[PDB]
């Protein structure tokens, strides 16, 4: 289990840490996060209580060094850093820790949620999603484009995935022009699988790390990634049936998830209702036409 | 965006567009087969491709071959006239190719894009006018070189005929569309209007007959009494 200190809490602030939140006041005793999980990306998030406008966090992975957090009153932002001395760190936490100035991952045995959420994504994939190559741990916010709403400004801060678009050469063989439009196979399996992200592993990844993103800070163009990466495999009339059986595992977990009051601007009514009742796949998504007919049938 | 009676003057200006009709390319006869089940037999049928500036209609004709052994017809006649379409630009020489493409029919918008994506500056557009271009096989000699065809084939006309020696690109749109308006609205009258003095033909060269400025002002009325007839023989007025 690993730990992300914090050097104080100058301003108040609600922090998330994965699913999970906690409120911290003003200038309150708040020295970081302790029993972190090994073997998973964390994602820590913040919301100033005085200008809700910008939720902003930091992708991370304690495997590859330790990280803490410091408010920067400059820049008006909690920065996630790296220190580099091992002991300098192992004491500060250690200390903080025997204090009790920490928060405990409040995470329930039973509870395999955040693996579920996670399960193909990977800090090495996000990095390249998210350009920043001098840190090993990545900011993202509410506001950040994608490069495809660029095309469509600054490219240093943008989030950088792939681009997919059922109306583009790369889509649509000459020659081909009403069959690949209304079955997406050739797009989903050679063009992007075999072409792009040469696996369904890191295909889902970039759907997981998009649906969070757009959870966790409101981001619309991760939104738009996620339902056009459903849609890519829904629209397909060809695909592996072990690729069917994970995305409505996926899916599922992420309906579950899902804030029941941020449904309305979550979820795209066209897409869900061309996936779940229209498309090629309608019948292959048990588990997660049951869990949105639940929960979300004003949707429907 | 789409084209209405804001912006109808841009139809008339210098720039290449076209109209792309596609409600003769599928065209069937219903019938009873012997066990007392429906069925369907395709005829021929006909893209109708329309300059508005200058009355050059290119006139794809469909022959029913081209539905032998498919399903979905008439979805696949979306996709095979935005086929044709494409087809025809890519024959036209640079300067003769269109800046835009209209099509009367808005579930012809994502077939045609697709097709055209190897043209992204060729705009395609929808239209809110109800244009009465489905009307074109109520024209004698149009109806008769498609039912004629044997193959597949294209034939060029001028819809205007030499209309436009007189009279604007504006006005001889208007007097195109009442006339099928008219034509489509009641197309026994229209037809009777149109021939009833014999004195007045059709050239060989021709589609509509050779009225002076004077009878087309009469024609003209005729075909507005005809189609406000229709109008309240529809709705009892
Ligand atoms: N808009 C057109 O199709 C023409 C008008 C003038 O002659 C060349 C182009």
């Amino acid at each position: 289990m690993n730990t992300v200190p914090f050097t104080s809490a100058p301003i108040e602030v609600t922090i998330g840490i994965d699913q999970y939140s906690f409120n911290v006041k003003e200038n309150q005793p708040f020295h970081g996060i302790k029993d972190i999980p090994i073997g998973h990306v964390h994602v820590i998030h913040f919301q100033h209580a005085d200008n809700s406008s910008m939720r902003y966090g930091y992708w991370f992975d304690c495997r590859m060094g330790n990280f803490y957090i410091q408010y920067d009153p400059k820049d008006g932002l909690y920065k996630m850093m790296e220190e580099r001395d091992g002991a300098k760190f192992e004491n500060i936490v250690h200390n903080f820790k025997e204090r009790q100035m920490m928060v405990s991952y409040p995470k329930i045995d039973e509870d395999d949620t955040w693996y579920n959420l996670t399960e193909f994504v990977q800090m090495d994939k996000i990095r390249k999603i998210v350009r920043k190559d001098e840190n090993q741990f990545s900011y993202v916010d509410s506001s950040m484009t994608t490069v495809q709403e660029n095309e469509l400004s600054d490219p240093a801060h943008s989030l950088n995935y792939t681009v997919i678009n059922f109306k583009s050469r790369e889509a649509i063989r000459p020659g081909h022009e009403m069959e690949d439009f209304l079955d997406k196979s050739y797009y989903l399996n050679t063009v992007m699988l075999q072409g792009i992200f040469k696996n369904s592993s890191n295909y889902f990844g970039e759907l997981q790390f998009a649906f969070l993103n757009a959870m966790f800070f409101g981001n619309y163009g991760s939104s738009l990634q996620w339902h056009a990466m459903i849609e890519l495999i829904c629209s397909s009339a060809t695909v592996p049936k072990h690729m069917l059986d994970k995305l409505d595992e996926i899916l599922y977990y992420q309906i579950k998830t899902l804030p029941e009051q941020y449904s309305d601007i979550l979820l795209n009514e066209r897409v869900w209702n061309i996936c779940l009742y229209s498309s090629f796949q309608k019948n292959s998504l048990h588990n997660t036409e049951k869990i949105m007919e639940n929960k979300y049938p004003e949707l429907l | 965006g789409a084209m209405n009676s804001s912006n109808y003057a841009e139809l008339f200006n210098n720039d290449i567009k076209l109209f792309v009709d596609d409600t003769n390319v599928y065209r069937v006869t219903v019938h009873k087969t012997f066990e007392g089940n429906v069925a369907t037999k395709a005829i021929n049928g006909c893209i109708f491709t329309l300059n508005p500036k200058t009355g050059h209609l290119f006139l794809k004709i469909i022959h029913t071959s081209v539905w032998a052994g498919q399903k979905r017809l008439s979805q696949l006649a979306k996709w095979k006239t935005a086929e044709e379409v494409s087809a025809l630009v890519r024959s036209l020489p640079k300067e003769e190719q269109p800046k835009q493409i209209i099509v009367t029919r808005k579930a012809m918008l994502d077939p045609l894009e697709v097709h055209m994506l190897d043209f992204p500056n060729i705009a395609i557009r929808p239209t809110e006018l109800r244009l009465p271009f489905s009307a074109a096989m109520s024209i004698d000699k149009l109806s008769d070189v498609v039912m004629k065809a044997t193959e597949p084939q294209m034939v060029l006309f001028n819809i205007y005929d030499d209309w436009l020696d007189r009279i604007s690109s504006y006005t001889a749109f208007s007097r195109l569309t009442l006339l099928l308006r008219a034509l489509k609205t009641n197309e026994e009258s229209a037809k009777m209007i149109l021939l009833s003095d014999p004195t007045i033909t059709i050239k060989s060269y021709h589609l509509w007959p050779s009225f002076t400025d004077e009878q087309w002002i009469t024609i003209e009325s005729q075909m507005r009494d005809l189609i406000l007839t229709e109008y309240g023989r529809k709705y009892n007025v």
